[PDB]
RNA sequence: UUUACUUUGAAAAAAUUAGAGUGUUCAAAGCAGGCGGCUCGAAUAUAUUAGCAUGGAAUAAUAGAAUAGG
RNA sequence: UAUCUGGUUGAUCCUGCCAGUAGUCAUAUGCUUGUCUCAAAGAUUAAGCCAUGCAUGUCUAAGUAUAAGCAAUUUAUACAGUGAAACUGCGAAUGGCUCAUUAAAUCAGUUAUCGUUUAUUUGAUAGUUCCUUUACUACAUGGUAUAACUGUGGUAAUUCUAGAGCUAAUACAUGCUAAUCUCGACCCUUUGGAAGAGAUGUAUUUAUUAGAAAUGUCUUCGGACUCUUUGAUGAUUCAUAAUAACUUUUCGAAUCGCAUGGCCUUGUGCUGGCGAUGGUUCAUUCAAAUUUCUGCCCUAUCAACUUUCGAUGGUAGGAUAGUGGCCUACCAUGGUUUCAACGGGUAACGGGGAAUAAGGGUUCGAUUCCGGAGAGGGAGCCUGAGAAACGGCUACCACAUCCAAGGAAGGCAGCAGGCGCGCAAAUUACCCAAUCCUAAUUCAGGGAGGUAGUGACAAUAAAUAACGAUACAGGGCCCA
């Protein structure tokens, strides 16, 4: 039987 | 000493755990349980150093006592519980199921499985004997005593156990041509098929195994675990299929 | 207790240090490349001796043996990457032909001198130790830094340095303030 | 005081070993329990582990089995007649395994008449010497239990070649 | 024929040693995973003697109801 | 040794010789000591002696609170929040330190337990209906009982305790409550009903017993008709089962939290969920004890040793968890040795390892990991699954603290810090945040451990400057 298939991203903010 | 030891130095811990030598002075000492000390992975190591879900011992304790971790279909709260080979670990909150199988390197690998696969496990028949009241029973490699076995089930065979109820669904005989997995020695983690069981009276039996690449190697019988017939394993195998 | 942290010496005293030829050779090397003291020459001689002994031992082995192929390929790759060994020069026998000088040019101080950022090896060292030179995005203050071929052509003045774009140093602005006053 | 370790003894070659370590609890020994005929006195002993041992300081009664008919009856112990290890135990009437003792003939006899209706005939036939013992009123028995361990004086009756040899020794 | 002897395979903890990869700012070190299937990655080695299994024609011992008798 | 320098005469060459120049490591010591990373701390063969302080305690919803404890409330009607103290349970047998003793001993590798104990973890595992005083507690038995606590007291003094009064349990001691299964005549022909003949735990000890031409007929074409009937190991008196008795003889839940579902004949009736803690036996796991074979430095100016008081082996017994001269009684005369027994020395814990070496070799290895032994020196023990424990106890020897002289209290080869001299060397520092460990347990505890401080132990990198112009002068450098 086959194994289970494989399966939050970076976010950016600039201030000042 | 005068009694059982309760500490384990990091340098003395099993190598396959991959514990940093400089991180501390002591390593988790596996508590008593189904599997032997050297052939077991305590839950703390699995949750922290492998899955990286917890950052130190204390969040591991928090996770465990939240009852989010199930081993062998049962909730465990001991941080040093000795999970071992072919033990099913379920984290329902994450919807993740793992089966503990060594990689070709010989190290317990994070192998994700489906729920249907998680419903059953495999156990090598370590003993078959008549108990009290004349009730036959089988002892598997994980210390499970299953009563009223199928009388064909013999030592060195493997039995498929349903986790929910703990009965034998099916079994595989130890014969030439079956598919086996190495659970000890330098060949640890390799997968192959039997060619001969070489037998020595009063001595350790030796088994010759041929892999898919036709390479042949010899290992002691205690280190052999039947997992199916050739081309049809009863469990999902890790990446590489135990080659090299 | 905590597990030991291993260590090793990076240099060894030559066999008979006081040879006049050896003294003059160390003099020439130190003067040409601006080495602080003899320990640097001893260190690089130790490294080169280790490399060349390994090359000899591999050469002793027959052709096509697994260990010879694997170790020789690794050693040639490392020597080519660091820049001592040229691309057309990829054989262990030519590794036996290396000299300390090659590693000496591969020092960051020498590269800074040659690239024209500094006109002299000592000026180059002074620039390195004062945090004015950056390899890529990284400020390097170690003259013994070994420059790779790829890293060679990214050497520049650091953005924070007064020569690389930042504001003038303390001396310049102090003088400007006093002149204004 | 009593210890069993092989260390204090001389070596096979005759060399004498030096004291490797102090005495250990797990190689201990305890005083003998010289069981004697007298009112039942037994006291327990706390042994290694959670287990326990019984010390027969005194017993009169023991369970003796007539093998040839496959029965077992409780019977008073008359006295020690012969012991193969050391004869002072016979003199002092000390009860231990393999001691030869005398037991009452009463329950065995009554069972005999009850089952066989005789003081069928072929089955009732019994070896002559034991019939003489029945007529005497006391039977020779051999203790098969260890009164120093289990607190029992169970045994079995002598018969056949066993009986003949022990009578000859007597 | 048997042994000695020799080849090969298991076994000989970890740490240490040799070795592969990695811009800890360099280095002494530490370290095993990266991209969205990619045929990517410690590939690993190492131990005189004792025991176990195994292929051996020579060498050195050891054997014979050997070419015996009527 | 090499290389380098010098001496060997009236001088120069060529030889030959002599003196000095090699090396890391180790011990001691002198001077200097700015920055980053990292890391160690023995030594009088004195395992010699120690003031003071700390280093092992522990409570969840789930064993026991009328603390005359604290706070609460719909202002309390057995209790209910939180909770000192004490009982109870568990741990203290791990960890840390040191190398005194130890020369087939420890130890390394490799075997065996069909030779035995094993708390804990994990998986299984126990309806016995009935059996005269039913004159009957199971809608749940006692003090055959006490602490904490109230109160009266002794002693100079200690983690000293006497008498009296109280009260609990998962402490201690007792003790119960119309079942299941074989066949089954007769009806009925199945989803069948059942007149009745029968059978009924564990634990301990002994004895005995078991454990090894149906090639047909019919049939619906399927199927039915008769027979089988333990398993494992190389190997067993193995596993298991059975019969007869036996036992100062056990066990078979008189325990606790949360919650209030389902049936009705409407009764505080019957039934019922999720957990904790206990309990017999087996297996597994952590362990422990013995154990098979090979391997240790110097010594032969140690050649015979062991055996009277066990030395080798046989039988029986005692003892133990268990094998075994381990011990006892009786027996024989055995056992090792020039292939070095036995005795003596060892500044002898063994090993993984470290240094050197071209290779063979030689030396070191208290010291980060494993294993063994010890806690000033002998001897003996309670507890507990596990100790011959010493931050547990008792005696003796040597030391040594307090004293009212009547007595009491001792073990830093644990972390700091002292003495051992009249000559010297880390802080009586902070913390449980990391590592893991103990507990009733997320939470409390941990000089284990971590953080920082402190003689250049051993190692890595590396500052103390770089860039110009101007002026003046003719000698500077190498060989011989
Ligand atoms: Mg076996
Ligand atoms: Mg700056
Ligand atoms: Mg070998
Ligand atoms: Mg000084
Ligand atoms: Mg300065
Ligand atoms: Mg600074
Ligand atoms: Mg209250
Ligand atoms: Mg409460
Ligand atoms: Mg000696
Ligand atoms: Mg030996
Ligand atoms: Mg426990
Ligand atoms: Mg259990
Ligand atoms: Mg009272
Ligand atoms: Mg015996
Ligand atoms: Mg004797
Ligand atoms: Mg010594
Ligand atoms: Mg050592
Ligand atoms: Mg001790
Ligand atoms: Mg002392
Ligand atoms: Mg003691
Ligand atoms: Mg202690
Ligand atoms: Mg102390
Ligand atoms: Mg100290
Ligand atoms: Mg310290
Ligand atoms: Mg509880």
């Amino acid at each position: 039987p086959r194994a289970a298939k494989k399966r939050a991203k970076g976010k950016n903010l600039s201030f000042k | 000493a005068r009694g059982p030891k309760k500490h384990l130095k990091r340098l003395a811990a099993p190598h396959h755990w991959l514990l940093d030598k400089l991180s501390g002075c002591y390593a988790p000492r596996p508590s008593a349980g189904p599997h032997k000390l050297r052939e077991s992975l305590p839950l703390i190591v699995f949750l922290r150093n492998r899955l990286k879900y917890a950052l130190n011992g204390r969040e591991v304790k928090a996770i465990l006592m939240q009852r989010h971790v199930k081993v062998d279909g049962k909730v465990r709260t001991d941080t040093t519980y000795p999970a071992g080979f072919m033990d099913v670990i379920t984290l329902d909150a994450t919807n993740e199921n793992f089966r503990l199988v060594y990689d070709v390197k010989g190290r317990f690998a994070v192998h994700r499985i489906t729920d249907e696969e998680a419903s059953y496990k495999l156990g090598k028949v370590k003993k078959v004997q008549l108990g009290k009241k004349g009730v036959p029973y089988v002892v598997t490699h994980d210390g499970r005593t299953i009563r009223y076995p199928d009388p064909n089930i013999k030592v060195n065979d493997t039995v498929k156990i349903d986790l929910a109820s703990g009965k034998i669904t099916d079994f595989i005989k130890f014969d030439a041509g079956k598919l086996v997995y190495v659970t000890g020695g330098r060949n640890l983690g390799r997968i192959g098929t039997i060619v001969h069981k070489e037998r020595h009276d009063g001595g350790f039996d030796l088994v010759h195994i041929k892999d898919s690449l036709d390479n042949t190697f010899v290992t002691r019988l205690n280190n052999v675990f039947v997992i199916g017939e050739q081309g049809k394993p009863y469990i999902s195998l890790p990446k590489g299929k135990g080659i090299k | 207790p905590r597990a030991p942290r291993t260590y090793s010496k990076t240099y060894s005293t030559p066999k008979r240090p006081y040879e006049s030829s050896r003294l003059d050779a160390e003099l020439k090397l130190a003067g040409e490349f601006g080495l602080k003291n003899k320990k640097e020459i001893y260190r690089i001689s130790f490294q080169l001796s280790k490399i060349r002994r390994a090359a000899r031992d591999l050469l002793t082995r027959d052709e096509k043996d697994p260990k010879r192929l694997f170790e020789g390929n690794a050693l040639i790759r490392r020597l080519v990457r660091v820049g001592v060994l040229s691309e057309d020069k990829k054989k262990l026998d030519y590794v036996l032909a290396l000299k300390v000088e090659d590693f000496l040019e591969r020092r960051l101080q020498t590269q800074v001198y040659k690239l024209g950022l500094a006109k002299s090896v000592h000026h180059a060292r002074v620039l390195i130790t004062q945090r004015h030179i950056a390899v890529g995005k990284q400020i390097v203050n170690i003259p013994s830094f070994m420059v790779r071929l790829d890293s060679e052509k990214h050497i520049d003045f650091a953005p924070t340095s007064p020569f690389g774009g930042a504001r003038p140093g303390r001396v310049a602005r102090r003088n400007a303030a006093r002149k204004a006053e | 005081g009593i210890s069993r370790d092989s260390r204090h003894k001389r070596s096979a070659t005759g060399a004498k070993r030096a004291q490797f370590r102090k005495k250990r609890k797990f190689e201990l020994g305890r005083q003998p329990a010289n069981t004697k005929i007298g009112a039942k006195r037994i006291h327990s002993v706390r042994t290694r582990g959670g287990n326990k041992k019984y010390r027969a300081l005194r017993i009169e009664t023991g369970n003796f089995s007539w093998a040839s008919e496959g029965i077992s009856k409780k019977t008073r112990i008359a006295g020690v007649v012969y012991h193969p290890s050391n004869n002072e135990l016979v003199r002092t009437n000390t009860l231990t395994k393999a001691a030869i003792v005398q037991i009452d003939a009463t329950p065995f006899r009554q069972w005999f008449e009850a089952h066989y209706g005789q003081t069928r005939a072929a089955s009732a036939k019994i070896e002559s010497s034991v019939e003489s013992q029945f007529s005497a009123g006391r039977l020779y028995a051999c203790i098969s239990s260890r009164p120093g361990q289990s607190g029992r004086c169970d045994g079995y009756i002598l018969e056949g070649e066993e009986l003949a040899f022990y009578l000859r020794r007597l």
